[PDB]
């Protein structure tokens, strides 16, 4: 049955407070967790004169005249283009050299070999990152359609053939999927041999085992823990590393929030598609009736009220492709700060 | 000169600017209908000896027949030929189901 | 640098520019039809009685109201984009120019030293002061010393040799010093640390 | 087709409509079969093009030498485009005409997509290429040697932020 209850917000604890006395760790463990955040969209570009008049040159003559709404929202389409390029590039071009990966993969008792870029692959990409691909489902088998295949018909009435035809491109991203994935291992192998030195400046090389005395200095842990214990911490990283290709891979929702942004896109044209249908008032939905069965003053009528309908339809996509943009921007600054920040 | 005309401009910046599309264009027109032969009643329907009372109005179905309105311009005059559905003048463009 | 490029403020001229434009959209959008028989209103009154004026205006009147609100519309998002970088404008005001800051590149690339913010058309420059690493050198190194079977640790700085003598250095500068129990601790002994000289 | 107009590429359809049903129609409400009035063929009917063409221009002040970007034409698999002129480098965002094809990676100037870019060169012409993500370096790892630094330098930087834009306020009536 379905249940109706009380929301319970957190287990019950205490503390005691005491003022003769203190808790104190004895131990510990290394932890490994994972952060996610958008850093670009789908570009999309329309154009709004195939997607108001269906090639009828009586549609093209009266929409000339609202034709600098049409080439606004065109403007405005292309902006959101360019931030997503910029945005990438913020994230993924804080660092300018390209650094080798090392032919070892374990350093000090510390296993890579699940983190660095598998050399052996089409895709230079680690087992995790290849999960991480192997999660999110794009629609878009690629940017370049042609026009066979959608020159027939399809079968399962494929979205991007009916999208393109009706002005709606998707544009490619400028940064391909190999050259992020080259600029992220450029990053690894950079803190890897050099710590945070190279992200200040040049890159000095640290043993490993040294860049971690530090950090567990800048923790406020004397260097004799790490050096005691460092068999012990090397297996805590390694185990947790392990924990995380399971985590990722068990769990179809891992990365849910870029799904969702996906998801968003895809609903925001297969609207504009539905749209396009309505009648808007009109006696008819297809233009190409309007103008076989009126003569032209009445076919102007029709197809003005047609031109209104599907203009205030781009104009509503357009606002909300662009409040999300906005969103996808504050994400980017985000996830550009935690690079700096956490990485480097 | 297309890039010009888009910015409302005879300088342009360097970069990439998008144009409207290429477009094929039709090289023939490709019309087909059924092969129908026979004229439409016309003269049953406004040549009849008699009209039927208004309180019992008869009506019939036409079929299979072209339709074709300039017959009667040297028939009879008209005082209203009034169309609602289609425009008079597309009349003849048109294919009619009932 | 500032004076010979022309860019060095192109975000300013960008915003500035954002703004003409949209105005002279709206002056350009002005002329319009919008359907009607003239874009001019005193022709439709002129030429028109007032049923049919009415019905001339009324579409005038909704195509003008479309473009005032896609304009306010628009010149809302872009005053969000302003307060977002006017509240990082603040947050770097108060973090790098009153105080010092350890994020790495949030004042500039380096590790900060200090900044200096002036002022600028419809936004703000800083100068930002680092130090920056500069010539350096390979150095042998190893992580304890092994004096008398304790584990000598640094207090401080990283354990350094030259081809023959073994000093203490600060991670960020080459200063050799002598090692001695003044700049070092002892916690444990010879038999866990690997690589202890 | 029977009082129903439009543009398009006819072709045999692999759908068969009810004895009743004569029309077919897309998601769009639109045509996208129909059942041939003189011979009951099904008819399948898809827009005659795609479009997706920008054009890369270097500034006028220059050179007006342009190239053309054909985003859904696969120029190695007419081909939808406008003309050629040799100078056919196809890519991932689709092919492109007017651009010799450098194999030289550079710096990015004018973005193209997928990974090419392209920039105007000097013998003048317009280059397209792959672009350099930067510059290639190494670390060699050791685990008993560091680097030290013996020296350093100041460096000053600058950071531009706007802060306010323009006030406007409008007379509605
Ligand atoms: C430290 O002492 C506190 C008491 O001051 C312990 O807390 C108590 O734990 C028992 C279970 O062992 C509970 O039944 C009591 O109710 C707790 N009392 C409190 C919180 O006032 C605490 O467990 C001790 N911790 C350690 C690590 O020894
Ligand atoms: C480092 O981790 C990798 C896995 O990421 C280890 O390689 C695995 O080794 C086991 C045997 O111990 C094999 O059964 C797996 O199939 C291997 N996996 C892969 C992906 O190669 C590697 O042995 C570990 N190295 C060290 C030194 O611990
Ligand atoms: C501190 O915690 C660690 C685990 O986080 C303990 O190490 C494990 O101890 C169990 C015995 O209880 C062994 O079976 C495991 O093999 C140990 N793991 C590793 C990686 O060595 C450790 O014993 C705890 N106590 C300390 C450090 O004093
Ligand atoms: C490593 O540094 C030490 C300390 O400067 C050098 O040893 C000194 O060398 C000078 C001559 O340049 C002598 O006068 C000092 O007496 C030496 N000091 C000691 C403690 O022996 C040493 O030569 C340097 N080694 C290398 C390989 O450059
Ligand atoms: C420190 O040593 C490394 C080697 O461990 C030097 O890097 C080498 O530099 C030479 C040029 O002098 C290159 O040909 C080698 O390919 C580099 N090898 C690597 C990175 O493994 C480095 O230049 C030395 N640095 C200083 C400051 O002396
Ligand atoms: C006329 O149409 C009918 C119905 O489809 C068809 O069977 C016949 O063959 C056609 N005849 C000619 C002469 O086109
Ligand atoms: C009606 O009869 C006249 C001759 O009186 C003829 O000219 C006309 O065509 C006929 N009308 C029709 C509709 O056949
Ligand atoms: C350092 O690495 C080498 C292999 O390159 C190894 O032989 C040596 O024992 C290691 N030394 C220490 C102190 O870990
Ligand atoms: C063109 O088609 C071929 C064959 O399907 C394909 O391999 C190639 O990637 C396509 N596009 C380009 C730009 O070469």
């Amino acid at each position: 049955s379905i249940i109706a209850y009380t929301m319970s917000l957190g287990a019950e604890n205490s503390c005691a407070y005491s003022n003769n006395s203190i808790a104190i760790p004895t131990n510990f463990t290394i932890s490994v967790t994972t952060e996610i955040l958008p850093v670009s969209m789908t570009k999309t570009s329309v154009d709004c004169t195939m997607y108001i008049c269906g090639d009828s040159t009586e549609c093209s003559n009266l929409l000339l005249q609202y034709g600098s709404f049409c080439t606004q929202l065109n403007r405005a389409l292309t902006g959101i283009a360019v931030e997503q390029d910029k945005n990438t590039q913020e994230v993924f071009a804080q660092v300018k050299q390209i650094y080798k990966t090392p032919p070892i993969k374990d350093f000090g008792g510390f296993n890579f070999s699940q983190i660095l870029p598998d050399p052996s692959k089409p895709s230079k990409r680690s087992p995790i990152e290849d999960l991480l691909f192997n999660k999110v489902t794009l629609a878009d088998a690629g940017f370049i359609k042609q026009y066979g295949d959608c020159l027939g018909d399809i079968a399962a009435r494929d979205l991007i053939c009916a999208q393109k035809f009706n002005g709606l491109t998707v544009l490619p991203p400028l940064l391909t999927d190999e050259m992020i994935a080259q600029y992220t291992s450029a990053l690894l192998a950079g803190t890897i041999c050099s710590g945070w030195t190279f992200g200040a400046g040049p890159a000095l090389q640290i043993p490993f085992p040294m860049q971690m005395a530090y950090r567990f200095n800048g923790i406020g842990v004397t260097q004799n823990v790490l050096y005691e214990n460092q068999k012990l911490i090397a297996n805590q990283f390694n185990s947790a590393i392990g924990k995380i290709q399971d985590s990722l891979s068990s769990t179809p929702s891992a990365l849910g929030k870029l799904q969702d942004v996906v998801n968003q896109n895809a609903q925001a044209l297969n609207t504009l598609v539905k749209q396009l249908s309505s009648n808007f008032g009109a006696i008819s939905s297809v233009l190409n009736d309007i103008l076989s069965r009126l003569d032209p003053p009445e076919a102007e009528v029709q197809i003005d009220r047609l031109i209104t309908g599907r203009l205030q339809s781009l104009q509503t996509y357009v606002t909300q492709q662009l409040i999300r943009a906005a969103e996808i921007r504050a994400s980017a600054n985000l996830a550009a700060t935690k690079m700096s920040e956490c990485v480097l | 000169s297309e890039t010009k005309c888009t910015l409302k401009s005879f300088t342009v910046e360097k970069g990439i600017y998008q144009t409207s599309n290429f477009r094929v264009q039709p090289t023939e027109s490709i019309v087909r209908f059924p092969n129908i032969t026979n004229l439409c009643p016309f003269g049953e329907v406004f040549n009849a000896t008699r009209f039927a009372s208004v309180y019992a109005w008869n009506r019939k179905r036409i079929s299979n027949c072209v339709a074709d309105y300039s017959v009667l311009y040297n028939s009879a005059s008209f005082s209203t030929f009034k169309c609602y559905g289609v425009s008079p003048t597309k009349l003849n463009d048109l294919c009619f189901t009932n | 640098s500032l004076s010979s490029t022309p860019s060095a403020l192109g975000k300013l001229q960008d915003v500035v520019n954002q703004n003409a434009q949209a105005l002279n959209t709206l002056v350009k959008q002005l002329s319009s039809n919008f359907g009607a028989i003239s874009s001019v209103l005193n022709d439709i009154l002129s030429r028109l009685d007032p049923p049919e004026a009415e019905v001339q205006i009324d579409r005038l009147i909704t195509g003008r109201l479309q473009s005032l609100q896609t304009y306010v519309t628009q010149q809302l998002i872009r005053a969000a984009e302003i307060r977002a970088s006017a509240n990082l404008a603040a947050t770097k005001m108060s973090e790098c120019v009153l105080g010092q800051s350890k994020r790495v590149d949030f004042c500039g690339k380096g590790y900060h030293l200090m900044s200096f913010p002036q002022s600028a058309p419809h936004g703000v420059v800083f100068l930002h002061v680092t130090y920056v690493p500069a010539q350096e050198k390979n150095f042998t190194t190893a992580p304890a010393i092994c004096h008398d079977g304790k584990a000598h640790f640094p207090r401080e700085g990283v354990f350094v040799s030259n081809g023959t003598h073994w000093f203490v250095t600060q991670r960020n500068f080459y200063e050799p010093q002598i090692i001695t129990t003044d700049n070092t601790f002892v916690s444990g002994n010879c038999d866990v640390v690997i690589g202890i000289v | 087709f029977n009082g129903l107009t439009g543009t398009g590429v006819l072709t045999e359809s692999n759908k068969k409509f009810l004895p009743f049903q004569q029309f077919g129609r897309d998601i769009a409400d639109t045509t996208d079969a129909v059942r041939d009035p003189q011979t009951l063929e099904i008819l399948d009917i898809t827009p005659c093009s795609f479009g997706g063409v920008s054009v890369i221009t270097p500034g006028t002040n220059t050179s007006n030498q342009v190239a053309v970007l054909y985003q859904d034409v696969n120029c190695t698999e007419t081909w939808r485009v406008y003309s050629t002129g040799s100078n056919v480098f196809q890519t991932r965002a689709g092919c492109l005409i007017g651009a010799e094809h450098v194999n030289n990676s550079y710096e990015c100037d004018i973005p193209i997509g997928a990974g090419i870019c392209a920039s105007y060169q000097t013998s003048q012409s317009i280059i397209a290429y792959t672009m350099s993500l930067g510059a290639e370096n190494s670390c060699a790892y050791s685990n008993n040697s560091i680097a030290i630094p013996t020296n350093f330098t100041i460096s000053v930087t600058t950071e531009i932020l706007p802060v306010s834009m323009t006030k406007t306020s409008v007379d509605c009536t």
